[PDB]
């Protein structure tokens, strides 16, 4: 079980660790989070009690080093940092655990929620969407723009999501205009899966990462990526049987986890109605369609 | 974005533009089968592609053979339209290519946009205008060339005849829409008005009768009267 210690909690803040969240008071004796399951990515995220604007956070994998949080009173945020001195860190953490100044990652044993939302998400692929190659962890926030947003402004502080554009020379073969526009199988299978992603796992990986950035940070560009990657599959007549069965499970858990009160801004009416009712795959997402109908019948 | 009465004179500036109407591309007669079911029989169609400044009409004839063995023909018709317009633009020298193409129906936007991905500098636009281009096939000489075609064919017309020798393109376009609006509301009445005085003829190289300027005012007057009445009848007002 891994630990992310904190130096202190000098400003009052809501701390998220994956799907969980805890309120910490200004100068409350808080020294971080223990019992974090090894083997999965994690995100630790923040919303200041004084600014419910700029939700921000850190994607990290505990196997890739010893990480802690320290408040920076110049830049005014909780910063992720790496402690390279193994013994100092072990010693720091043991003092704080002995003093019980740490909250426990509160995994329920039956609960596979986090595995199901992160199944294909790989820290090494996150570090290529979020480029800050001097850190093992990746910062994301509410206002970060995507590379595709910047095309239609700082290239260093962007989400390098795979560009998907249904009205692009990339997506449409000359002399196959009508065919490729109404059936995106060639854009999905040859251009995206064979050409760019190499396999379905990397495609599902970016899709799951876009959704989680949307949900945890209200990142608008991420929400657009997540919908785009869903629409590319729903609008393809030819999709491997295992991709569809796995997509149905992916979306089921995403829809299950979405805060009830956020469906209005995080769900795109046109994409979901298309996928579930209009598209080639209307009969292929049984779990997703059942949860969407019982939980968000309004949207449809 | 979309073209309306608030940016109307844009049609007659010196930026090359074309209207594309696809309303006569896919044409059918509906008939009863021997077993008493209903079937369609396709007839020849046309793409109405008009330079509203010059009056140059690029009439692409759509021969019924293009539909042979195809499914979802109303949908294919929009993609066949986009394919032909695109082929037409690529056939023109660069200095003759349109800077904008305005489609009369919004369903043509995505087909044409996709077929013109090679031309990012050509703006594809809808219109809020209700243009009567559907009535193109009430023009005898255009209907004649479409119905006689035995193969796909492109025929070039000037839909203004020689009018621009005497009037501006704003006025020539206004006369054209008045003529086509009349033909669309009551083909028979409109056609009687245009040929009632058999001393006025249509030249071999023209579409419309050779009216003096005063005769055109009278004709124009009669088309407005026709349009107004039919509207009273339609709405009982």
């Amino acid at each position: 079980m891994n630990t992310v210690p904190f130096t202190s909690a000098p400003i009052e803040v809501t701390i998220g660790i994956d799907q969980y969240s805890f309120n910490v008071k200004e100068n409350q004796p808080f020294h971080g989070i223990k019992d974090i399951p090894i083997g999965h990515v994690h995100v630790i995220h923040f919303q200041h009690a004084d600014n419910s604007s700029m939700r921000y956070g850190y994607w990290f994998d505990c196997r890739m080093g010893n990480f802690y949080i320290q408040y920076d009173p110049k830049d005014g945020l909780y910063k992720m940092m790496e402690e390279r001195d193994g013994a100092k860190f072990e010693n720091i953490v043991h003092n704080f655990k002995e003093r019980q100044m740490m909250v426990s990652y509160p995994k329920i044993d039956e609960d596979d929620t986090w595995y199901n939302l992160t199944e294909f998400v790989q820290m090494d692929k996150i570090r290529k969407i979020v480029r800050k190659d001097e850190n093992q962890f990746s910062y994301v926030d509410s206002s970060m723009t995507t590379v595709q947003e910047n095309e239609l402004s700082d290239p260093a502080h962007s989400l390098n999501y795979t560009v998907i554009n249904f009205k692009s020379r990339e997506a449409i073969r000359p002399g196959h205009e009508m065919e490729d526009f109404l059936d995106k199988s060639y854009y999905l299978n040859t251009v995206m899966l064979q050409g760019i992603f190499k396999n379905s796992s990397n495609y599902f990986g970016e899709l799951q990462f876009a959704f989680l950035n949307a949900m945890f940070f209200g990142n608008y560009g991420s929400s657009l990526q997540w919908h785009a990657m869903i629409e590319l599959i729903c609008s393809s007549a030819t999709v491997p049987k295992h991709m569809l069965d796995k997509l149905d499970e992916i979306l089921y858990y995403q829809i299950k986890t979405l805060p009830e009160q956020y469906s209005d801004i995080l769900l795109n009416e046109r994409v979901w109605n298309i996928c579930l009712y209009s598209s080639f795959q209307k009969n292929s997402l049984h779990n997703t369609e059942k949860i969407m109908e019982n939980k968000y019948p309004e949207l449809l | 974005g979309a073209m309306n009465s608030s940016n109307y004179a844009e049609l007659f500036n010196n930026d090359i533009k074309l209207f594309v109407d696809d309303t006569n591309v896919y044409r059918v007669t509906v008939h009863k089968t021997f077993e008493g079911n209903v079937a369609t029989k396709a007839i020849n169609g046309c793409i109405f592609t008009l330079n509203p400044k010059t009056g140059h009409l690029f009439l692409k004839i759509i021969h019924t053979s293009v539909w042979a063995g195809q499914k979802r023909l109303s949908q294919l018709a929009k993609w066949k339209t986009a394919e032909e317009v695109s082929a037409l633009v690529r056939s023109l020298p660069k200095e003759e290519q349109p800077k904008q193409i305005i489609v009369t129906r919004k369903a043509m936007l995505d087909p044409l946009e996709v077929h013109m991905l090679d031309f990012p500098n050509i703006a594809i636009r809808p219109t809020e205008l209700r243009l009567p281009f559907s009535a193109a096939m009430s023009i005898d000489k255009l209907s004649d060339v479409v119905m006689k075609a035995t193969e796909p064919q492109m025929v070039l017309f000037n839909i203004y005849d020689d009018w621009l020798d005497r009037i501006s393109s704003y006025t020539a376009f206004s006369r054209l829409t008045l003529l086509l609006r009349a033909l669309k509301t009551n083909e028979e009445s409109a056609k009687m008005i245009l040929l009632s005085d058999p001393t006025i003829t249509i030249k071999s190289y023209h579409l419309w009768p050779s009216f003096t300027d005063e005769q055109w005012i009278t004709i124009e007057s009669q088309m407005r009267d026709l349009i107004l009445t039919e509207y009273g009848r339609k709405y009982n007002v």
